[PDB]
């Protein structure tokens, strides 16, 4: 996994990378608001890609309680940003979760954080989407998972097919999310 | 062991077919080329085919099986036999 | 007692399986490792084991039962044997 | 249960350590607007844990009738402060309570007491969630009950994942709630 | 059943009943605006309770068509104003009612009739709309009936609890609208 | 009358068990302890027993029925005996 | 297909048309407003027949990954503008696509441009819905397809019945999105 | 003004220019369902250009009362449906109509017969705002008038910038709707 | 200001503290539950806290453009959290955030680290509104700024009135935004 | 201005910084899903930064036509795409231009087309605001313009201060949209 | 190859039925009139008959093929017959 040894190893050459790329588009590197732009589009490159550095066990910080109670847990809109792979723009959305434990119960913020390992990375959504679900699948072992992400892809609305209101929704139901229908009815129906 | 459940979702022309759990008796998943797996989302093994249930019986049938009762429950096909 | 009914939730590959009621058999019950309980929700005692029904149908068909039908309702696999 | 000779004998104890708090975070006691701070914060953390002097028998004020109603009652939005057991900060949503009685019917109110008696306590949403669902089901012995439970945890909108709009949904479904997928579809439908 | 020489005679009794609160409660019955508060208090409780005022069989006035129609009859959005018997406060809101004819179909707003005979007495909610739904189901002898009520009470909002976003939902269904998970799917669907 | 249906709602092990229509054997049904009521929303007569389907399939097997099928249909199991 | 040398070629032989439409009409075609017009009309038509030009392969781009990715994949609220075949005037509105891959999944924009293909062309909405479907289903050959497509017809609208408020609903539904009640009630949800 | 002895004799001009066109897009003029699109689509542009066959003095159909309202009088939400002189496409939307009375006042339906005279033409939204305005203040000479029009148009969303989401409004504020800011912003706020 | 070595040094003192205060409540501190929550709650309430640790200097990184854009510039919907200073318990919303630069601009993240500064602290809503006005006036200069905080105080709807839907709106308008009607109005327009 | 030789010329040199930054962030740049990406992102930052290459002389294509239309000119709702020039991460949302001519108008997607050739560049909300006002005014020297600019920038929501709500409104009045109290509220009013 | 699943969606009055999969035996299949497909959505070969599924139950007994057990799985009915 990336340390923060690397990232203020490679900080300089992405800075580089970035001047590099203001002088071929035609821009003047020198002006007022382009000066430090190099750095801090490095850093925010960084940032993003944030989660290479991250392992489940670490983020999960042993906050796995015994709540023995045979209920479905949805945490829903959980604020998602991530980078697409294809073309290095942002893709930005909600991600909504449930499942029905068995004897072992996450901590509601840990379901977010393992949203973060996955979204602060170069992604492709279905890759985003199964990788929450099995985190979270793994981790606790339960009797079902379900796992929508729902984004809006720049690369589709600021160039290309140019669908300015087109949204992309993935969903994985694992286990009695996909075997039942009341479970799927009733987590489609308490997400919205 | 005189009784076995198999099993096959919506769209009977087509496998995959569930022929086993972790205490099914190996040599016959080994004959029918069953294979044994966990799958996601799931915390039990399963055996499994690939072929259509139509096969399975014809298979089990050589075997001294025979079909005693068929049943829907929800998208799933499932077939009772028994060993007589 | 000649008749019998019992009952698992979809993945037949996995227990528990419901093998019977307040009035059920007690020695038959002792015998396929039963235990009594009354599930929070329910107004009403059952008897079920760990076991998938496969082991249980195995388990019937020692003490004298056989399948007459099986049939699925809801999310539920039934079985109704006979002595 | 807790008294309130019990609180009236802990208050300066409270207010004490409150005072602890406003010194170890930088701030001066004495002044103006923090002078009664300690017994206002206090009497305020007293009034959120009030659940601790309850129990459901007095609570439910004898209101259970023996009429024979074949239907499904639901009380919603019924709203909802509870504290978090682990950050001490509230977590504040709604309940959307369901039953379908068979000898005995609660007096709707009551209910909301119900929700009274467990949300004013250090809490978890899903013991929160069960210990509703379970108080329903032994006082009333029912054909099934439904108990949904939405909150905004502080602890993860304040801090640490601060997904600002991300929410918490817990459902419990007991009886023919669980077992009829009308009778889920339904209750699900009539809570919205 | 009550008439309105019954009214005018008992409406002497209720002013002198009514001038009594007014004075118990520490009011000046005197003062110009309490001066007719008797008489109008008096009047609109005989109003609210004329329910009882009524047949079942004078209300439909004969208003029942020997058609085969095969399809779904709904009135939804119905509104209802009654009386909580327990603290003879209102509980307001909507009826929604909705059949499938046998031989038998109703006048459109007979369906409201029967919902002003039963709501404008001392109420509870859960015995209101099972009035509504067997007299349907009588009159009628359909397939089916669905009985849905919502209704704010002013004893959970005004005062007790105080839950001020709370609602009360009732609901019946009967026949087909019970058996069948299509036919209970579209009511419920149709009523939103 | 050699056909009877039995019914029960899902909980197979809790009852009623629906045991007859207005055409029924009033002597069988007298036999089973079954009462005869027409349910609210209903349009016809039904006979219903307390006991779950269990032990009113024994009382039918000392009566000569034997079950020649039972099925589930939305939430309801029936069977459908045979005197013989 | 149709070529660039086609749309050259034609160009003329459309605007000289579109020109002695406006003579037809009544109007003069050499008013300040009117002179471009039958450059600028022609030049519409074949941007809105551009599908034409257009093959499912080439639009493909070789965009089809082959990943495992077992999980529902939906493109929602793709802007649809398209040509009504019978008047010659708009249908616009919006189309929901789902489906669930088996081995290959095609990237997100690619299916906004197979709506492009067949929207682009002269056309009646349960023709274009049909092709969005089958180009899918024959370039993955998933395990289900769903295609919804919700638009206003200028021609009902602006002219016939006139009625202002009518939307057209199409939706096609393969493989498991027409046998598995789960998993259209699912795909249904959520593309609302 | 444009006749129907005029529209019969044209209607082979145009059929033959709409035929020209369905030859010159590369599509087969033969098939079923372009077989009659050359008068469907000539009628249905006659239909669209029907104004230059009315005049307003014929539309006002003596419906001018003298009466003595000094009310604000507006007719709001009426549809709109026009041609852009442009490209030969649509643009829809709706028109808001107030007016100060001074001496005469219009009956209420011929305000959206008056939208009718200009809308159904080959226009630029601006010149139909203007005309339906100077419409109303020649015919009763008020103390004011206020005239917006909101659009969607096809040109400008179906092609060329290709901004989906936008919309023009055009506005003409007249006498006192111009001079006082109370008349101006109590007629932009009813309208809403 | 507070540093880091402040934090660390009171950070035991204020894990007593709460210990103190579960004690002080009926409740266990060696339950399961509470085990981390004396250092849980500590470490939270240096976090709502930590505007004490920073300067206005800090927070202006050298992010002033000289630019002379004469246009009014607003930020809104800024989700802010702070802590009631009277009960320790908090108040969240939005801020809204305008200013009409004279010779200055400053950097649009820059408004919402001001937000911050004062936010998390033990605040009063008043307090807090103009500090952030009187920070932005100071650092540039401008022709006028106006500040609108929206929150849901805790200690208002989960004790005392408990007027669960009650909001406070607190809003400062200086220079320009006070004096010019036009200003004012556009301001209050354009955050809505 | 930027040419097509110029795009050409230095695309691969765009394309090896992009390739030098998937090596610098820890990503293997011969993976399937990056394989392409140093060309796709190179592209995409090309067409993201295309208003270099165009001039307002060609945008407005000649136009501008003299006509006296004393009227509000407005076309909202304008999608809007633009990359912030301090951290390379786009700045996203729509655009409300109105205007009230003296001689001249302008043609309606001509507005979309000034947002188009200003957004299209590296840039700061309050430039690109003051440069589509300013090319209005040189255009047609209008009695007033108005241009309102709400945008979420995602170096403020995806990382720095991740106000994941918050969105800056930038707002420039000319002329009688400044001046005129009635004018400027019209204008307000008409782009809601 | 003795066992053989038949099947017919809601309206058992109605065809069509499908007779058969990719595997199945040819000449049974031209016997009954049957005709091979991929359906649109499906990825499989399936016989079919425009037969309702009585018609398909007299043509298969003729064949020395018994109704073994008939289920419903959704909206589908569904034979599983056995040659004896
Ligand atoms: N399933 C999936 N697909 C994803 C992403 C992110 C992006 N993509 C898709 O990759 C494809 C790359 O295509 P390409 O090589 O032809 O490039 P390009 O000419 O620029 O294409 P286009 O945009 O049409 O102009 C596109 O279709 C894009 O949408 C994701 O999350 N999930
Ligand atoms: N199931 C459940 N879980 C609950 C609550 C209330 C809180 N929690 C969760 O307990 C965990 C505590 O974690 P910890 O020891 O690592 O703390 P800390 O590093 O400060 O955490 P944080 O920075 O926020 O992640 C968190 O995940 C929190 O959300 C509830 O009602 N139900
Ligand atoms: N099922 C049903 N119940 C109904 C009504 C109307 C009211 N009620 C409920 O009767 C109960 C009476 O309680 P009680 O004697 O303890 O009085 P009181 O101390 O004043 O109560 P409370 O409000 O808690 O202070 C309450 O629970 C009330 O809600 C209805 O329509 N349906
Ligand atoms: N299924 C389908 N139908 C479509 C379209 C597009 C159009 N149509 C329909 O073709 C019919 C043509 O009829 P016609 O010859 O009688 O014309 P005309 O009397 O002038 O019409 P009108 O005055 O409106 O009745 C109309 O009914 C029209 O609506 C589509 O996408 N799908
Ligand atoms: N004032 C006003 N303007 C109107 C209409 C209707 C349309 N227009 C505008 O006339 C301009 C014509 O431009 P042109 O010759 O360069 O065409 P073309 O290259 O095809 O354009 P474009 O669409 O940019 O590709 C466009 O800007 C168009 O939008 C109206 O009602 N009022
Ligand atoms: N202007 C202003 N006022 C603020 C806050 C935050 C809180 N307050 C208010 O201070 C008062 C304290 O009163 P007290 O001593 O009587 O307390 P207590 O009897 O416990 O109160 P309560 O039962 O709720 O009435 C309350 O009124 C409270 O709301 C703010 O931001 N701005
Ligand atoms: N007036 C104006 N300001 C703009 C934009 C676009 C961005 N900005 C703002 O420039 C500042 C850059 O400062 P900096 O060096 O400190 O960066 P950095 O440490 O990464 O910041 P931050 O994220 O706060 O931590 C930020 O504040 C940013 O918001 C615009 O359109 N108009
Ligand atoms: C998953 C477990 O086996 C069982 O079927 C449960 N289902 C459910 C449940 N709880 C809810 N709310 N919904 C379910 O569908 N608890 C347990
Ligand atoms: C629960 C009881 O056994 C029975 O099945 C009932 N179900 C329902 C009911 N009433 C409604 N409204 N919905 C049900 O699902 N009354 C009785
Ligand atoms: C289609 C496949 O046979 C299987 O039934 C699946 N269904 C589904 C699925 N995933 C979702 N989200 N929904 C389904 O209905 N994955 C696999
Ligand atoms: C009221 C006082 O005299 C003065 O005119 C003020 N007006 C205002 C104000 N603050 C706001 N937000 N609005 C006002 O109108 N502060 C002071
Ligand atoms: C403040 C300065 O003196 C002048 O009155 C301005 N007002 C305004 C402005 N810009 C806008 N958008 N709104 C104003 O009210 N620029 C300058
Ligand atoms: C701008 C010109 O001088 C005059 O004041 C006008 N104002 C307006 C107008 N038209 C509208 N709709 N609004 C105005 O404010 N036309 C002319
Ligand atoms: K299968
Ligand atoms: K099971
Ligand atoms: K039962
Ligand atoms: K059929
Ligand atoms: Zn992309
Ligand atoms: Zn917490
Ligand atoms: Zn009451
Ligand atoms: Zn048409
Ligand atoms: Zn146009
Ligand atoms: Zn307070
Ligand atoms: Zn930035």
């Amino acid at each position: 996994p990336r340390s923060e040894e690397d990232n203020e190893l490679n900080l300089p050459n992405l800075a580089a990378a970035y001047s590099s790329i203001l002088s071929s588009l035609g821009e003047n590197p020198q002006r007022q608001g382009l000066l430090k732009t190099p750095w801090r589009a490095a850093s925010a490159m960084q940032f993003f890609t944030k989660g290479y550095q991250e392992t489940i066990s670490d983020v999960l910080n042993d906050a796995i309680f015994d709540e023995d109670h045979d209920e479905m847990v949805i945490v829903k809109d959980i604020d998602m940003f991530s980078m697409c792979e294809h073309h290095l723009v942002p893709f930005v959305g909600k991600v909504h979760i449930g499942y029905l434990p068995n004897k072992q119960v996450l901590g509601l913020s840990k379901l977010a954080r393992i949203v973060e390992i996955y979204s602060r990375r170069l992604q492709v959504q279905e890759r985003l989407t199964k990788q929450i679900a099995v985190a979270i699948t793994e981790a606790l072992r339960p009797a079902g998972v379900g796992v929508v992400v729902e984004a809006t892809h720049m690369c589709m609305v600021m160039r290309g097919v140019q669908k300015m209101n087109s949204k992309t929704v993935t969903s994985t139901m694992l286990g009695v999310f996909r075997e039942d229908p009341k479970t799927r009815e009733e987590f489609l129906t308490l997400i919205r | 062991m005189p009784y076995l459940l198999i099993s096959t979702q919506i769209r009977m022309e087509v496998g995959p077919t569930m022929v086993g759990d972790e205490q099914s008796d190996p040599e016959l998943m080994q004959h029918l080329g069953a294979s044994k797996r966990r799958a996601l989302g799931n915390n039990f093994y399963e055996y499994y085919v690939d072929d259509p249930p139509r096969i399975v019986l014809d298979k089990l049938e050589r075997r001294g099986f025979r079909v005693l009762s068929m049943t829907g429950v929800g998208q799933t096909l499932v077939w009772c036999l028994h060993k007589e």
